[PDB]
RNA sequence: UUGAAAAGAACUUUGAAGAGAGAGUUCAAGAGGGCGCCGCCCGGAGGAUUCAACCCGGCGGCGGG
RNA sequence: CAAGUCCUUCUGAUCGAGGCCCAGCCCGUGGACGGUGUGAGGCCGGU
RNA sequence: AACGCAGCUAGCUGCGAGAAUUAAUGUGAAUUGCAGGACACAUUGAUCAUCGACACUU
């Protein structure tokens, strides 16, 4: 499942991120993300109502910077991996991202050893390495600045909007 | 005077920009003049400066002196108000702010801070009046209108809140911007208020006017779908929901909307609804799982066959998880079991799902996944041997798959072997140590296996350097690990550490609710008012999470044990030890004890000195303490926390959020019953019994409650007759008015098929009649296959109930029951023969 | 220790060139450090000051958290002027206070054609190392 | 090749305490020497006496107080800094064995 | 060679002014424009890791053809 | 074309005084010098 | 060596009727005591430095 994060659930990726990713934080920018961009955070829920996946994204606040998004965190449990849950989360988050902000691209940061997410981002989501920033994390291991252009899928999103508006009339 | 006034302005300037020391230095020369030595406002500002420097008592004294020097000075009262708010003493802060307003009625800062407070402690009337005054004072500010609308919204009075919204939006119709995200948020909030009022027609008409002014198309479409469902425009709702389906095929809400819009008369049409969904979009696992929730018979057979075929060809992990819901009905269990067995046999014979299939030969990984499914199925059904042999075969075939392990964990933990599972997934974490999912779940198992030190050590592989794993995890408010640590500490009877963990949970919950204070000034600037109000309704229901429930129940069982039998013997053995001890030799041993205790005191003083300084160097280098001033929480002192003066009272504070929020669960009322029973609260006994009766009148522990209450009321004679009349009416209604023995007997025959019910009935047979212990012994130890919910979990709970003395001394009967359960459950360690 | 025979370490010589320096040279000593956020993003430590940059004072009586913009780069007196760095003259007017560029932090740069080229030239020298 | 390993080295030989003493003894010269380029004065530290130059000078030359001396060319001005004998010296294995050939035995 | 920075003394008052008196700036005008009874013993009333001698371990000094 | 304007504290301002998991803040093939409201390897030019 | 050249300019300094500088190149937002003048800074330019073109009164 993929749906918007109603801050009833902002506590659930707080549960999940500690369980999965070492890049962990408190809950404060969790409210900051949820309140600033309630429509950008999406989650995955099982038949038992427990969170099994999530995406944490945020708008850049630099005015000089071109409109582009950044994902703060994105992970999937081993029980539900290789289902494309991260992929579909990224697609829907980027769709809402373009509809509400018209971003040109999206940036992120990726662990060097997390080779599975590297496969996902490169082969599956066609993301590309922008820059390498060493010692970004607390353990000192290097990270890739990962980016994918969002103009191309925004094009067919506009096409679908035009095809639906012609149908409505 | 003008010069001192200018210096005063520099002082506060320094304060607002956090130059505390410059402010105190500047006020020093102000207080140098004897004519201003007693000057109230400067002393108040100085004290309010030192409060941010940590000296709370000096700040208190100086601020009260400044206040009493000039009560008319609203500045001093405002200073005291920030002083109280600085240490979360909000209730005094409101009073100080109102006292300040009596001198300066039109101070914007005081009124806005008071409004932030009034929303902090939910003073809807006071916040509404404050926002009305602000709106009168500053109508040009959009914050005034926003807050005034907020105040009425929290009142659920959506009519005048709505007209405030439309007026304010007209003020936002000044057209200084394009389709603004904040403007879209305001429109969506106004639509939310309209739809919460039930004014669906005008809400839909208004939203139908501002689609071009809303960037959030998802909210527009979902609101259109629900409103058209409410307005009986079924076709329009169907079109909107199918647009949402093309937008997000993975959300059950859109399938629900399609079902309600189309209104399928029968199951065939309902299936045809998803047929188009998965023909237009075969990829994914959504349109095909939903039919299996309602399909039955041969159609369910073929759809399930297709589902298992595509899942096994894909070979994805969570296939078992999604069909776990279909185990409720045993016909689906038999269908899936025969299907997977046939698949395994066909793959073994000719490497196909069906030998008649025209497709290409399936890979052996498909057979491996089928064996994995079989192992999980037999684990859930209750056949540990078959699941174990299947998982052994799968592991032998593919030893590199980490998922085959966790199935073995499930098998062992459901069979009663937690240590073997913990060791095996220590191996599994050794297979993949980079993933913290396996690390965290591993720590969870040896927390369940009481290897708390081992769990702490291996979590340190990912904890931030410079701190212990326990301190770090307490710092991130690690909820599940803390709760499991508390349960483990309970396992070795360490009540102090478990209560420390539970109070850590309580402190964290207090920490969440004060976080909204900073956000009081954020979203109003961001006009994300929907997120505002829904976040606000979050904290008022914040403690409804099951994590709080498990922490509170751990704490409350600890307190119940420490009140019903509050370990009354604390130091009596030491007194009795010296009774036969000669005075001279008593002096000998007490002198040696004095030597040892004073040497150990010197020892802990010197050793803690280097570690406190080392951790000081750590924390200052962490920059968390290198810039940190406030009120430090007092040490929990787990040893002292164990010897809690008022155990029931602490547990009562714990259920207070349960008693305000978590009323759905019967355990809240049962816990209140237990506490107030140890508080001889019969008047609370009856009401707790009533609340628990309204939820699950057939609960075993609740039947224990009714029985115990009836017996205690019968034996007690100190109750007043006026109370007695109403109470007698209450049992004459709720109870059968018969003797407790016959009531328990009637319950036991009514629930003779459920093992916990029989155990409780036997316990109260023993309690109501200790001479009747033997019949209860036989009643509790039955293990007939006709007994419902007689699983191994009930087996060990019955075993420890027999051991705890709830049925008296039954060591031979407990041993016989243990041996019989071991025959039933060979892998259960709690039934391992002596 | 300096090993270049053609570069002097003499006190009087070094002072003379610093006090008697052409304006285009003086711009180079008119350098200020970027904040951590620019430094991480541009991979540049220090930049020459310009007429319109968001500048924060970190030393002196006017040290604080507020952000201001340069309004004048007085290269003759080796000082710059921000808006709120003012003091009260006797008669009643308000005059700017000269702050040395080395005692401030650039919080936002005057992003410009020549400027944009300047950062990437310095930044691309970092990946060389 | 790097100063970090050089600092770590003599930290293992427990000679780092002298470097801190040199660091502590860093002050302004008194008199007209400030006007004449002799502005800073400090105590002289241990001598490192080597045989072959494979980067030894570049690793150590940045550490205050350290003096590098070639075993083939000794300097009395650096072995007795103020004319007083007894400066702390650290030898390399190759340089140490060359003393018999350089100055002979009895 | 004022002062970190002119922040180079607003304004009030006497004098025709030069000159003052208040006031103000500055950390500084004392920088105002050629200005830098204690050791042992006796007695009493008290308290306490306690004494010697033994046992274990460690470390030194001296001696061994 | 490297690295502290980190924290606490002295001052009118400080480059001053303490501290900086790992035997030891960070760089050091860079601890020359000068400037910057004392006295600065790590603020700046440089080296 | 003399005499002239600055918006306000006596000396010092620089310059030569193109007279506190022209052109060109590098650099890249100032000069400054005041005012004015500037300043898309590439549909290319203040200041400074360099200096190979031009000019250089008796
Ligand atoms: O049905 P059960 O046999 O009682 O197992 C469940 C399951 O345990 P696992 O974590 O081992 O799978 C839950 O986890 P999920 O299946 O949802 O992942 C877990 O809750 P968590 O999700 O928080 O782990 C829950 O725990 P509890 O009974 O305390 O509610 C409980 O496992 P346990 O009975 O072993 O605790």
């Amino acid at each position: 499942n993929i749906r918007n994060a109603r801050p009833e659930d902002l506590m659930n990726m707080q549960h999940c991120n500690l369980l999965c990713l070492p890049e962990n934080y408190q809950m404060k920018y969790y409210f900051y993300h949820g309140l600033s961009w309630p429509q950008l955070s999406y989650i995955a829920e099982d038949e038992n109502g427990k969170i099994v996946g999530y995406v944490l994204a945020k708008m850049e606040e630099d005015p000089d910077d071109v409109p582009h998004g950044h994902i703060t965190s994105l992970a999937v449990k081993r029980s539900h991996r290789r289902l494309g849950l991260a992929q579909k989360l990224m697609d829907q988050a980027s769709r809402a991202m373009i509809e509400n902000f018209n971003a040109k691209y999206v940036s992120l940061h990726v662990r060097k050893s997390n080779r599975a997410a590297l496969h996902l981002y490169s082969n599956t989501l066609n993301f590309q390495i922008s820059e390498v920033e060493p010692k970004y994390y607390a353990d000192g291991e290097d990270a890739y600045a990962m980016k994918r252009d969002l103009t191309q899928m925004a094009d067919e999103l506009r096409r679908h909007l035009e095809l639906k508006e012609k149908g409505r009339h | 005077p003008p010069k001192e006034n200018a210096l005063f302005k520099r002082i506060l300037r320094c304060y607002e920009h956090k130059q505390y020391r410059n402010g105190l230095k500047f006020c020093k020369q102000i207080l140098s003049n004897p004519k201003f030595a007693e000057h109230g406002e400067t002393l108040a500002m100085k004290g309010l400066t030192l409060n941010c420097l940590g000296k709370k008592e000096e700040a208190y004294e100086l601020v009260r002196r400044g206040l009493r020097n000039d009560l008319k000075s609203h500045v001093c009262w405002h200073v005291y108000g920030l002083l109280q708010r600085s240490d979360k003493k909000y209730d005094e802060a409101i009073k100080c702010y109102r006292n300040a307003l009596k001198w300066d009625k039109d101070n914007l800062q005081i009124l806005r801070d008071l409004s932030l407070l009034q929303i902090q402690m939910r003073d809807l009337e006071g916040y509404r009046e404050t926002r009305y005054q602000l709106l009168q004072l500053r109508p040009a500010q959009r914050a005034s209108w926003i807050g005034y609308a907020i105040a009425y919204h929290l009142l659920e009075d959506y009519e005048m809140a709505a007209k405030i919204l439309e007026e304010f939006r007209k003020t936002q119709q000044t057209s200084p911007d394009k389709v603004d995200y904040e403007y879209s948020e305001l429109l969506l909030y106004q639509n939310q208020v309209l739809r919460e009022a039930g004014l669906y027609r005008e809400a839909l008409e208004h939203l139908c006017t501002y689609e071009k002014q809303i960037c959030d198309k998802l909210a527009v479409e979902e609101t259109k779908g629900e409103l058209l469902l409410q307005l009986c425009r079924l076709e329009d709702a169907a079109d909107v929901y199918r647009g949402l389906q093309e937008r997000n095929p993975e959300n059950w809400a859109y399938y629900k909307g399609l079902e309600k819009a189309l209104k399928p008369a029968n199951m065939l049409e309902r299936l045809k609804i998803y047929e188009e969904a998965w023909t237009k979009y075969p990829r994914g696992l959504v349109p095909r799982r939903l039919p299996l929730n309602f399909l039955s018979g041969e159609k369910f057979k073929e759809c399930l066959d297709k589902f298992l075929r595509m899942n096994f060809s894909k070979g994805c992990p969570p296939v078992f998880n999604t069909l776990r819901s279909l185990y409720k009905d045993k016909e689906k269990v038999a269908i899936i079991e025969e299907l997977v067995v046939g698949y395994e046999t066909s793959l073994k014979s000719c490497r196909l799902f069906n030998p008649n299939d025209d497709g290409k030969e399936e890979p052996p990984t498909t057979l491996l996944w089928v064996q994995y499914y079989l192992a999980q199925h037999y684990d859930k059904i209750g056949q540990p041997s078959i699941a174990l042999e299947y998982i052994n075969t799968a592991i032998e075939s593919t030893p590199t798959l980490i998922e085959l392990f966790l199935v073995k964990a499930k098998i062992y933990k459901h069979a009663g072997n937690i240590k073997e599972a913990a060791r095996w997934m220590d191996e599994a974490q050794a297979l993949d140590t980079a993933d913290r999912f396996i690390n965290s779940k591993c720590a969870k198992y040896m927390l369940k296996a009481n290897l708390i030190k081992e769990a702490e050590e291996m979590c340190s592989k990912f904890t931030r350097e410079g701190t212990s794993a326990v301190e770090n995890l307490n710092e991130m408010q690690c909820m599940w690990f803390q709760t499991e640590c508390a349960q483990a500490y309970k396992a070795m009877n360490k009540f102090g550490e478990a209560l420390k963990k539970c109070h850590e949970i309580e402190r964290h919950f207090i920490e969440i609710t004060d976080d909204q204070f900073d956000f009081h000034t954020y979203c109003m600037r961001k006009i994300t008012l929907r997120s505002y109000v829904d976040l606000l309704k979050l904290e008022d229901v914040l403690r409804q999470h099951p994590f709080y429930f498990k922490a509170a129940r751990i704490a409350i069982e600890i307190y119940l044990k420490l009140h019903d039998n509050p370990l009354t013997d604390e130091n009596k053995e030491h007194e009795a030890d010296t009774a036969n001890m000669s005075d001279k030799e008593l002096k000998k041993l007490r002198n040696k004890q004095r030597r040892a205790q004073k040497k150990a005191q010197i020892e802990e003083e010197k050793k803690n000195a280097e570690k406190e300084k080392q951790q000081r160097n750590q924390k200052k280098k962490k920059d968390d303490d290198d810039e940190e001033i406030g009120g430090p929480k007092e040490e929990l002192i787990p040893e002292k926390l164990a010897k809690v003066e008022t155990p029931l009272e602490e547990a009562i504070k714990f259920l207070t959020p349960l008693k305000n929020l978590v009323k759905n669960k019967i355990e809240t009322h049962l816990f209140a019953f237990e506490i107030y029973f140890r508080k001889e609260k019969f008047l609370l006994m009856l009401q707790s019994v009533k609340r628990a009766f309204a939820i699950d009148s057939s609960h075993p522990w609740l039947h224990e409650c009714m029985i115990r209450l009836f017996n205690t009321v019968c034996e007690s004679k100190d109750l007043s007759d006026t109370v007695r009349t109403v109470l007698k009416q209450e049992m004459n209604r709720l109870f059968g008015a018969t003797n407790p023995k016959n009531f328990n007997e009637t319950f036991l025959k009514r629930n003779s098929d459920s093992l916990p019910h029989r155990l409780s009935a036997a316990k109260m047979v023993y309690y109501l009649d200790p001479s009747s212990q033997k019949r209860a012994i036989e009643l509790a130890t039955t293990l007939d296959e006709s007994l419902t919910n007689r699983n191994l979990q009930t087996c060990m709970e019955v075993l420890e109930a027999l051991y705890d003395g709830s049925l008296g001394d039954c060591k031979e009967a407990a041993e016989i029951y243990r041996a019989n359960c071991h025959k039933l459950f060979p892998y259960a360690l709690a039934f391992m023969p002596p | 220790m300096k090993f270049n025979p053609f570069v002097t370490s003499d006190r009087s010589k070094n002072r003379k060139r610093h006090f008697n320096a052409p304006s285009h040279i003086r711009r180079k000593i008119m350098s200020s450090p970027l904040s951590k956020e620019l430094r991480q993003k541009y991979n540049v430590r220090s930049m020459p000051i310009r007429k319109d940059d968001e500048v924060q004072v970190v030393r002196g009586h006017y040290k604080g958290q507020q952000i201001g913009k340069v309004v004048q780069v007085y290269r003759k007196k080796y000082v710059i002027y921000i808006e709120r760095v003012q003091r009260e003259k006797a008669n009643g007017t308000t005059v700017h206070v000269g702050i040395h560029p080395s005692k401030v932090v650039i919080t936002r740069l005057k992003l410009d054609k020549d400027r944009k080229k300047i950062l990437e030239r310095k930044a691309k020298s970092r990946q060389v190392g | 090749k790097k100063t970090k390993e050089a600092v770590l080295l003599l930290k293992k030989l427990k000679a780092w305490n002298d470097i801190k003493k040199v660091y502590a003894s860093q002050r302004m010269r008194a008199g007209k020497g400030k006007m004449r380029n002799r502005r800073r004065i400090q105590r002289r530290g241990p001598c490192i006496i080597y045989n072959e130059d494979n980067g030894i000078i570049k690793a150590f030359r940045n550490i205050p107080g350290i003096t590098l001396l070639n075993v083939s060319k000794l300097n009395i001005l650096k072995l007795a800094p103020g004319g007083h004998v007894g400066r702390f010296c650290i030898w390399t294995e190759s340089a140490f064995r060359k003393l018999d050939e350089l100055y002979g035995t009895w």
